This record gives structure tokens, sequence and C-alpha cells, in this order.
RNA sequence: AGGACCGAACCGACUAAUGUUGAAAAAUUAGCGGAUGACUUGUGGCUGGGGGUGAAAGGCCAAUCAAACCGGGAGAUAGCU
RNA sequence: GCUCGCCGGAAGACCAAGGGUUCCUGUCCAACGUUAAUCGGGGCAGGGUGAGUCGACCCCUAAGGCGAGGCCGAAAGGCG
RNA sequence: ACACAGGUGGUCAGGUAGAGAAUACCAAGGCGCUUGAGAGAACUCGGGUGAAGGAACUAGGCAAAAUGGUGCCGUAACUUCGGGAGAAGGCACGCUGAUAUGUAGGUGAGGUCCCUCGCGGAUGGAGCUGAAAUCAGUCGAAGAUACCAGCUGGCUGCAACU
RNA sequence: AAUUCCUUGUCGGGUAAGUUCCGACCUGCACGAAUGGCGUAAUGAUGGCCAGGCUGUCUCCACCCGAGACUCAGUGAAAU
RNA sequence: GCUCAACGGAUAAAAGGUACUCCGGGGAUAACAGGCUGAUACCGCCCAAGAGUUCAUAUCGACGGCGGUGUUUGGCACCUCGAUGUCGGCUCAUCACAUCCUGGGGCUGAAGUAGGUCCCAAGGGUAUGGCUGUUCGCCAUUUAAAGUGGUACGCGAGCUGGGUUUAGAACGUCGUGAGACAGUUCGGUCCCUAUCUGCCGUGGGCGCUGGAGAACUGAGGGGGGCUGCUCCUAGUACGAGAGGACCGGAGUGGACGCAUCACUGGUGUUCGGGUUGUCAUGCCAAUGGCACUGCCCGGUAGCUAAAUGCGGAAGAGAUAAGUGCUGAAAGCAUCUAAGCACGAAACUUGCCCCGAGAUGAGUUCUCCCUGACCCUUUAAGGGUCCUGAAGGAACGUUGAAGACGACGACGUUGAUAGGCCGGGUGUGUAAGCGCAGCGAUGCGUUGAGCUAACCGGUACUAAUGAACCGUGAGGCUUAACCU
């Protein structure tokens, strides 16, 4: 039974959500709006909302520490430089998350999940 | 927390070093033994001129497990062996003369009163 | 593990009773654009309670 | 030197689990035996059914063997269903 | 296209055997593909295999097959 | 019979570690196995860890767990004198420095000499490569740290053995 | 005894307790000398037994990681 | 002229094996189980010769007699041979009472303690090992006790496959032999995705007579019911002593059950660290990937037991066996016929849970709706327009609720979830820099850094304005009241 627990299985093993959430932290940082099922969406945001909560202290520590959760130079470039200060006055909830209907190929429920600070 | 087969350190100069509980006495179907508990043993390692023979089935009092045993503000007392001290299949008074290493206040009694009084330390 | 007899059709109708779809209630209209979409949803042209929520 | 030793390829198949309308008309997984020899393998050949072949289990002889397969006698015969 | 993961004495590369156009390009999505398919070893049309030295053929023989005459056997045929 | 976890002979053989064509991770190269998406019940499958006990389970330690490397020390009954035997049992093991700015060893250039003269023979040691050991130090709970990789002994039936 | 019916023979060892095992006894139902007798080092994916280590084998199960089972979408069997 | 003697004589002339097997058939016919029966078996009873110092009947009971049960060994061959899988174990059981324990009694050759025996009683309880395939049995040690049976010798579309009972092989034995042996020995494929009944759970529909939200009553059903030991009474009663109570009270256990996570722990592949090999991030430094989570070390929440709380009752009613009181029939006697009293873990209650589909569909409380008209076949009729309530549902955020439904929380007038902030907890002194050291490294900055599910906060993000379902005063018949 899973009593008061977290985190989804998302029928993945452990490296594997651990390698699907840095790409798509990654892709979600770099076009500021994806695509995504709207289980993966909910579950990005507690991926994401942490490192950019990361990047508003611009320390040569926590570029090693989101380099350490991302391992793309550019994306760490983009979180201090950009979304750090962009988000600077934010107290969390960097991202949004809109329902966009079902998917052609497997009826799976879709979501856009986009920064805040987008349009 | 002894049961069948367990072997068990031997805690007094009563001639053993090793022996094993066969029963556990006190109910049916009873499971284990904790310190206080009389379990009916057998003998299967001992000095070469003992009050005691290679073989030999009685009882012992359990004084000290690995489990451990816990007092009534919540604590714990562990040891890092499992220690009998030998009794009289009838009297049920110890063999022994002289008690090895530490025993616990849950021993004392009426009818243990002569092994706490013999043991080096009483925790 | 198989059976002995052959089910009806009129039996094969009642296990059927509970397979009917439900059609959706009531689509929510959205206040800017005025088209139809799902409740909780964004709109086909990419509208979401007004707001132009994702160009196209 | 070795029908020597340990151990991959390779050859085999001891145990368990799975599988048993299977992924598979005998396999997979984890172990296992042999592994310079009475070894193993490619290609081609030869032996034919009361015959072959057999380090012999009545084993094998095209998923078939106490007498293969196909066609014929043939609509064998059936005091049996 | 960028990441991620997997094989790497193979899950890479070259052949023989075997298959026989599955090759390449255009086009099509009914059926076939255990789903969708714009994709395909699918349909349709076109294109593609260039040798004095590679291989075969050829020269040579092994096991073995066939076997002039011959010998043997009712016939068929058997052996050489 | 299938776009089937099977079967199928030859050739090619990169790096790091390693005795190695084992095995781990990679290169060249090639793939992600032609249904997905959720959920995170029982139960099944394949695994991980477990208090205390440690074969009480069971037809039976079946299965699991454990052992596992190298060097050195050491090793019984019995015996066909080969064995048994890796018997059993134990110790050492990383890294850094020093010995020695890289040693022993390997390789072997210039230089010089000789020569029936060359793809020659000495000498010569530059340069390259490079174990192993001792001593000192230092880190961790743990130094054969992963993968990999013997459980061992006693009695006995049968069959010599492969 | 791979042979022994009676039989779990009796005695001894091992065990707290041993129809198995090991050593004896001989009363061999119904061993026996190349359908070989008795021994026997080494060898055995061989049979029985015992011990150490080891442990979810078990006392008595608990939790966790994945693949199914469950829900949705697509396709869509079978024995009877 | 035939012991053609199997004598209405198959030929002048004929034995075996098959577990290597095969075909046609049979429940016409065996093995398993059911059935019928009850000889046998088991359990009762009748008579009482005796035993019991005396004394048949405390306990036994010869010779014999009568039954019960269906329970063994059997009888029969009725079902099944176009298949009803079988010994033992395992895991779930369930019933009987001819009761093993605990409860209540009577008699005793019952001093007490402890027994014997019989009666009542089926509520609960009712070992673990050694050997053997074993059931059984013996043995070891327990326990209040280690009940006897039915259940296809319960249970293989739940498991096992040791035994039996295929093909291999061997011994002894039998046979000339092939082979055979309820003789032995080693080895030897256990299939099935559940349609129906059943059962465990969980929903949809409709009903309950206007609709809706709740709270209930309890018809009925289920759960539960075990017991040791010590102390006091009291070394009292009893007894020559040895010994040693009833009754009553208190404590502490075993087994079982329910709940829980505060403690002690387990797990904790989502937290932290160490470390091996290798690859990559240009390199150093620092990280990440892969190697079972690479291998370990710890560990949050959650779930958990071995952890710790709690439970079995007391009481009442009516009783069984039993014990009586008064009391006749029958001047006496007599527990019974009239009348009355006591009496057990059984029975009904008391405790816990489900529970109005309890169609006999109950009760209470609250809320909501107070429009017009047409119609012909005039009726619990049909339709139009207006109206859309209480509430519900859907959707969304979700949950210590959950397979799915369901259930619960929340939807801006908002802490539902995520984030964020702070705290806690865990891990154990990050990175960078500086210093010391030839260097590995050490030290300082520094209990640093990171920190999941936790705690307290916070609208930052997501929970939309709506629409949808549900209507518009609710039948007849009496009765009692109201004017
Ligand atoms: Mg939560
Ligand atoms: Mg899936
Ligand atoms: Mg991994
Ligand atoms: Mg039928
Ligand atoms: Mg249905
Ligand atoms: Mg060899
Ligand atoms: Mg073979
Ligand atoms: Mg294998
Ligand atoms: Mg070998
Ligand atoms: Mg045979
Ligand atoms: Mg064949
Ligand atoms: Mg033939
Ligand atoms: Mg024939
Ligand atoms: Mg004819
Ligand atoms: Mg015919
Ligand atoms: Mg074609
Ligand atoms: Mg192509
Ligand atoms: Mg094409
Ligand atoms: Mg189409
Ligand atoms: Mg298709
Ligand atoms: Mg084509
Ligand atoms: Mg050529
Ligand atoms: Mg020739
Ligand atoms: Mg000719
Ligand atoms: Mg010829
Ligand atoms: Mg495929
Ligand atoms: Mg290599
Ligand atoms: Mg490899
Ligand atoms: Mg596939
Ligand atoms: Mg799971
Ligand atoms: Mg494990
Ligand atoms: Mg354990
Ligand atoms: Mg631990
Ligand atoms: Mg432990
Ligand atoms: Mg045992
Ligand atoms: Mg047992
Ligand atoms: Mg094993
Ligand atoms: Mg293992
Ligand atoms: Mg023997
Ligand atoms: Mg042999
Ligand atoms: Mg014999
Ligand atoms: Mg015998
Ligand atoms: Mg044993
Ligand atoms: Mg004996
Ligand atoms: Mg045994
Ligand atoms: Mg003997
Ligand atoms: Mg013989
Ligand atoms: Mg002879
Ligand atoms: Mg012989
Ligand atoms: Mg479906
Ligand atoms: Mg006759
Ligand atoms: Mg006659
Ligand atoms: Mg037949
Ligand atoms: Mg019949
Ligand atoms: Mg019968
Ligand atoms: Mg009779
Ligand atoms: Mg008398
Ligand atoms: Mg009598
Ligand atoms: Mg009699
Ligand atoms: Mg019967
Ligand atoms: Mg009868
Ligand atoms: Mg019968
Ligand atoms: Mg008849
Ligand atoms: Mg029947
Ligand atoms: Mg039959
Ligand atoms: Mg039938
Ligand atoms: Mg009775
Ligand atoms: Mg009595
Ligand atoms: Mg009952
Ligand atoms: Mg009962
Ligand atoms: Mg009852
Ligand atoms: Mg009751
Ligand atoms: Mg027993
Ligand atoms: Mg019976
Ligand atoms: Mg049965
Ligand atoms: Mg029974
Ligand atoms: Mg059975
Ligand atoms: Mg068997
Ligand atoms: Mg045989
Ligand atoms: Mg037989
Ligand atoms: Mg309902
Ligand atoms: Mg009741
Ligand atoms: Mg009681
Ligand atoms: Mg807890
Ligand atoms: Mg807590
Ligand atoms: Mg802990
Ligand atoms: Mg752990
Ligand atoms: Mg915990
Ligand atoms: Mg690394
Ligand atoms: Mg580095
Ligand atoms: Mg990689
Ligand atoms: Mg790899
Ligand atoms: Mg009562
Ligand atoms: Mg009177
Ligand atoms: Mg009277
Ligand atoms: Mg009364
Ligand atoms: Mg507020
Ligand atoms: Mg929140
Ligand atoms: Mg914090
Ligand atoms: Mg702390
Ligand atoms: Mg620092
Ligand atoms: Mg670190
Ligand atoms: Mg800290
Ligand atoms: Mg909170």
């Amino acid at each position: 039974m899973r009593h008061r627990k977290s985190g989804r299985q998302l029928n993945r093993n452990s490296s594997h959500r651990q390698a699907m959430f840095r790409n798509m932290a990654g892709s979600l940082v770099r076009h500021e709006i994806i695509k995504t099922t709207l289980p993966k969406a909910k579950e990005l945001r507690r991926v994401v909302e942490p490192l950019i909560t990361l990047a508003k202290t611009d320390s040569v520590a926590n570029r090693r520490l989101a380099f350490a959760r991302t391992r793309d130079n550019e994306i760490v470039a983009k979180l201090f430089n950009e979304l750090g200060p962009r988000f600077a006055s934010r107290a969390g909830g960097y991202t949004r998350i809109l329902k966009c209907g079902f998917r052609a190929g497997d009826n799976a429920p879709m979501a856009y999940i986009e920064l805040v600070d987008r349009s | 927390m002894i049961q069948e087969q367990t072997m068990l350190n031997v805690a007094d100069n009563s001639g053993a070093r090793r022996v094993m509980c066969i029963k556990v006495l006190g109910g049916s179907h009873r499971r284990y033994a904790g310190v206080g508990d009389i379990i009916k043993i057998t003998i299967k390692e001992a000095i070469p001129r003992g009050k005691v023979k290679k073989g030999d089935v009685l009882k012992a009092v359990v004084v000290r497990t690995k489990k451990g045993v816990r007092r009534p503000d919540g604590s714990v007392i562990r040891f890092d062996g499992n220690a009998c001290v030998l009794l009289n299949n009838n009297s049920e008074q110890p063999i022994g003369t002289r008690i090895f290493g530490p025993v616990t206040r849950e021993l004392r009694s009426e009818k243990f009163m002569k092994i706490i009084s013999l043991a080096p330390e009483v925790l | 593990a198989v059976q002995q007899n052959k089910p009806t059709r009129s039996k094969r109708g009642m296990r059927r009773s509970h397979d009917a779809l439900t059609a959706v209630t009531s689509l929510s209209v959205d206040k800017t654009s005025g088209e139809k979409h799902l409740r909780h949803h964004i709109t086909a042209d990419g509208y979401y309670r007004g707001r132009k929520v994702i160009a196209k």
C-alpha cells in the first residue's frame, strides 16, 4: 500500500526516471514550453522548480550542483544568467500546467507545461 | 529470545562451555524464552573434569540474550551473546558456584536470589 | 476452466449492460474566442480562460 | 609426456525455477560436465525395412520405429461399438 | 536535430551454404506489419549486378558413382 | 507453418584494466528488440535487504546463502609412490614517498675499431621501456574493494579410471 | 548385504531421542569364486550417513525494486 | 481301428512371454471411492458364577443373552472403464459426541491431596522433535490437555511427488528361455486464461409513492468465549504423621485475537556518505553514466513485528445432570402429580461489528418547488410555452481512501496538491580558497554542505464564468379532528 508516499513510478525503473527527468528538465529550460503527458508534466514540477530556485544564488558551487543535476552547460548557463534573475522575486511556482487533450496514438492525456514568464 | 536448537554459552563454572536449548518450558506452543526463563537443555561441549558431562539433559535459566531486555522507561540492554546458568532438574538451584559475566535486574526474584548474589555485576 | 453450456444472448446482453459509454456532459465555452472545449482544457485554437495560452 | 589439471570458444545436458492453448511440437534463466582427444566440425560419399545401423537405451533410420514412408491387393477382416 | 540508454570476440564488418530482386529511386496505404502509420523486407512503376588476374567453367585426382568388352544371374539385374 | 527468445560453417579481432578470445566499461560501427498510456491491490514472476535463532524445514540442506585471486608459509589417514593436495589452516595485498628525480631487467642510437664490405662483426651506452622487493608515511568500517572468482572435512555402498 | 522373509534381528557407536548410517555377531528365508570371489589408492553432475561454515529452508514472515495482474485507448484469440 | 476323457468329437499334427506393446469393446466384469448389507469390528446393555478380608453389582465380571453405530476386515457387483487421479505430507478446514482439557454433578473399598467410576456438557482449547515415504508406532522433552470419528480413508482445475504403479539397470529367487516376484535396490514430464453454482470483497440499476440532505431505531446476521503458575485465605480444615485443601480474593504468564507506530527494531533501489573498475564532461579540480541500487555504510517518512496497548469477563434470564422444600394419589413414605426453590464454560442476553432490498422497504430532524395553457379516446391522460429550486452529478486539485467504481477533503469568499520559506530529521566537516607537507594527504574556513514522503507557514502555480441532471405543492379510500 502507498500510504503517505510520493513520486510517480511511471512504469520505469529508478535510473530511467532520473535520466528521463534530466533530459526533460533540460528540454523545458531550452524551449520554455514542452508538450508531454499529464503525469509526466506534474512530476516534472518537482525537478525543474528546484533547479530554478537553485539558480537564484549564482555561486560556483551552485553551478556545479545544477550541472550535477542536468549535465548540460548550456542549461546551467541559461538557468543562472536568464531564469535566475527572471524569477528572482517569485516565491516558487515557476511553471504552469495546461491540459491539452488526448494523444492520437494511444489516448494519453497530454498537457503543455510552460514557464510562467514566457509570453 | 531463545528457542529450540539455539546454542548458548554457559555463564557459570558448572563445567560446560556450549549447551543447546531443546525445549522452552512453561506453556504449550511457547516459542521464545527471554531472561529469567527456564529452558530444558542438553550439553554439547564440556571441560574434561566438571560437575556436568557431555550429553546430560537438565534445566537452565537464561541470563543474557543478544536480543536484550527492555526497561519501563523504554530503554533496552543488549548483550553480545546468549548465556545461561545451569540448574538442577528437581531442586532447580544452580549447579556451579561462580557466575561469569553480567546479569540483569529481571533475573532477581525469590527463585534466583543466589545467582544475582554470585554475579560480578548486576545491570 | 471452460463452460459446460452455451450462455444465452440474454446473459450476453446483461453482461454488456454496464458497458455503455458516458457522453460528455457539457462543453465549456471560452469567454474570448467563444469556441467550445473540454472544461479545464485549452481550446483547439490555443485559448484557455480567455487568454491565448499558445500560438499556432 | 599425458583418453593429465583449472578454465572461455566449441561440444554436451546434472539440478532447480519458469514455461506447459509456450517466444519454443523440449526452450529460456541461474548453476553444471568435457574441453589435445575413444575430441569436435564443414563438404561430399556409402549402408534400405525383417533390412540398415547401434561403446546396446529395442536406442536411431527426415517432429513417425517391438519392423519407416508412399502406392497397390483393398470396400482386408471385425461374432465388436 | 539535441540528449539518454544498449551491443561492441557483436546485437559491428566480409563471405560460403541457402534464398532469389528482399537491393536503389519514385509513388501508394486497401490487404500484409500482432496498434496507428505519412513508414516498410507491403502494393505499383522504373533503375541497378561491367573482370585475361575474384569465383565457377577448365587441367588433375580422393572417397565413391557409372562402366565397352567381360564374368555372373529366371527376367529385371549384380559385380567389375 | 510466424517479421518465431531456437539452429547455422569460414574470415576480420581497437582502447583501459586483466593471464585471457573470461569479464567490466568503451572506440569503429550498429542498435533501443512494431502496441502504448496510467495506476502503484491481492496474487504470480525476477531480484534486494532483514531483528533473534541457525536445518528446528524437508523424502532429501531442494533452493538460496557461503567459498572464490595472487604470492608465501603450512598440509593428515592412506597409497599402485604418480598421488591424496588448491588437503585442511593462515599471513600479506590500496595509495604516496624513499632506496632508484624509474631499480633489476629488456631494448639499443651516436661514437670508435675491424672487415671476406654488407641487410657485416665487435665495442659502446644515449634514449625508450620496466617488473618485483624492502623501508617510511597516509586514507577508509572495509585495499583479491566492482564484474570476475573452489564450500570444506569425516564414514561408507557400487563401478578401477577418461 | 544393491541379496535378510521374520526384522525396526541383537550388541556397540553416533543423537536429548537414530526403522537410515557405521562397527561387530551369524540364525546366509534365498552370498560365493571369470553370468567371477574378496580387497583396493585415484576418479564419479553416482547411492546412504555425519560434522564445520553458511543462510528466509524454517520458527514467522516483513519491507523494497522491477515484469504482469488492475484502468484507459488500438488490435484481438482459444479449448468447450 | 479313437482316455477324439475338453466325452455332439475345431486339425492327422501345436507351448509360453510382453512393464516395449497395440486395436476393438465392457461399468455385462475386478482394483479406488460411493451404494446395499452388518458376519466381523467397535460401542452399549441383560443375567450374575465369582474376584473384591466379610461383601455379586466401589471397581471388576466367567458361562451365556440382547442391541446400537456404519468404524475396521469383509460380502455383493447397483453407479462410473467414449477416464470419478491414488498413499503420506502441506495449506485452508468443517461437523458429530461415544469428552482429552477446562465446567457441573452422583457413588466410591471418597481422611485430605490425588484418584476410580458413571451422568450432564461440544463454548473454547487440544504439542514440538528423533527415526521411517509413512498413516501408525516407538523414543526424547513438553503441556491444563496432546480427544475419538465423519467429511471421495475431507482437501492435486490449491501445492508436494518421498511411497505405490510405465519404459533403464541390478541383486536374491523362480523359469531351459523370453521374462516374473504386495521381494529389494538406484533412476524416472503432476496440464487447464473460471461460463454457472458457491464464497470473499466492491460497485451500477431500480424500488421504498413529491423531491432532497442527514441522524437513527434494530428485525436479523456475524465476531468473541482458552488457560497456566505464584501469593493470600492457611500450613487453616483434614490427618498418626507424611502431607495438605474446598470456598473466596489478588498478581503474573502462555497461546490466540484486535488495534497501533510513542518506544525497540526491520525495510527504506526517491536522502547522505565511502569506495573499485571504466567512460565522458577540453584538461586539472570537481561531477555524472555504467558495472545486481557496481559494491558497501548509515538512514527520513510510510508500511511493519520481534515492538506495546487492549480483549476473553462480571452480571442477568431460562435450564441439563443433579440437589431440594411442601405434598397427596398410597393414613406412612415420596423432589411431582398441584405448588415452590437451587443448579454448568452449553442456551437466550450482556461485549464488539454489519445491518430498513427488514419489499413487513421503519422513525426523527431539516431543506426545496405556490406558472400559464391546449388536447380527446376524460384519464393516476397527452402536449405546448414559461420555469429549473433544494440538491446532485460532471470536471479540476487530491487523500494516512483506493484494483476499478466507491468513500473523504478542497475549488479563489480557497491551504486541495505542487512549489516556496522556516524548522526538524538524516548524513557527517561540501565546493572554493588558504596553510602545512617532497607527496599521498592533513588542518582552517566548518557540525560544513546536501537533505525524500515529515512539521509549521505561505496563493507562486493549478484548482473557471458557466453549462448539465433534478422541477413547478405531490393518488385513491375511509377514519379522527379542524370551520
Ligand atoms: Mg503526500
Ligand atoms: Mg504498461
Ligand atoms: Mg544501474
Ligand atoms: Mg455437460
Ligand atoms: Mg463489461
Ligand atoms: Mg584432459
Ligand atoms: Mg547424447
Ligand atoms: Mg545454460
Ligand atoms: Mg576443464
Ligand atoms: Mg527392455
Ligand atoms: Mg524420429
Ligand atoms: Mg518393415
Ligand atoms: Mg510384421
Ligand atoms: Mg482381396
Ligand atoms: Mg473397412
Ligand atoms: Mg517483390
Ligand atoms: Mg530498402
Ligand atoms: Mg519505396
Ligand atoms: Mg488508414
Ligand atoms: Mg494495420
Ligand atoms: Mg517494396
Ligand atoms: Mg583465379
Ligand atoms: Mg574409379
Ligand atoms: Mg555390358
Ligand atoms: Mg559397376
Ligand atoms: Mg518483431
Ligand atoms: Mg579487447
Ligand atoms: Mg564478452
Ligand atoms: Mg515487441
Ligand atoms: Mg509491485
Ligand atoms: Mg539476499
Ligand atoms: Mg534473519
Ligand atoms: Mg542494518
Ligand atoms: Mg543477524
Ligand atoms: Mg529434521
Ligand atoms: Mg518435521
Ligand atoms: Mg544446491
Ligand atoms: Mg549464490
Ligand atoms: Mg549399505
Ligand atoms: Mg564409471
Ligand atoms: Mg540373499
Ligand atoms: Mg528388511
Ligand atoms: Mg540430524
Ligand atoms: Mg542402536
Ligand atoms: Mg535424516
Ligand atoms: Mg553391517
Ligand atoms: Mg551372484
Ligand atoms: Mg561362474
Ligand atoms: Mg564384477
Ligand atoms: Mg482493451
Ligand atoms: Mg472340445
Ligand atoms: Mg461337449
Ligand atoms: Mg484400448
Ligand atoms: Mg455393473
Ligand atoms: Mg468398493
Ligand atoms: Mg455379532
Ligand atoms: Mg458389597
Ligand atoms: Mg455394571
Ligand atoms: Mg461375554
Ligand atoms: Mg462409509
Ligand atoms: Mg443399518
Ligand atoms: Mg464397504
Ligand atoms: Mg446380478
Ligand atoms: Mg459413483
Ligand atoms: Mg472406470
Ligand atoms: Mg464423459
Ligand atoms: Mg454425553
Ligand atoms: Mg467424580
Ligand atoms: Mg462448536
Ligand atoms: Mg470444538
Ligand atoms: Mg454449538
Ligand atoms: Mg454463551
Ligand atoms: Mg511424531
Ligand atoms: Mg470410510
Ligand atoms: Mg482422501
Ligand atoms: Mg479428519
Ligand atoms: Mg491429495
Ligand atoms: Mg516417486
Ligand atoms: Mg525393466
Ligand atoms: Mg506388481
Ligand atoms: Mg445497491
Ligand atoms: Mg450471538
Ligand atoms: Mg475461562
Ligand atoms: Mg514504529
Ligand atoms: Mg514517526
Ligand atoms: Mg533503524
Ligand atoms: Mg540499505
Ligand atoms: Mg522506520
Ligand atoms: Mg566513476
Ligand atoms: Mg580528476
Ligand atoms: Mg555510457
Ligand atoms: Mg555499455
Ligand atoms: Mg455467567
Ligand atoms: Mg405427607
Ligand atoms: Mg417429603
Ligand atoms: Mg434459576
Ligand atoms: Mg491565509
Ligand atoms: Mg502546498
Ligand atoms: Mg529545509
Ligand atoms: Mg542533524
Ligand atoms: Mg572545505
Ligand atoms: Mg561528495
Ligand atoms: Mg547537518
Ligand atoms: Mg504543511
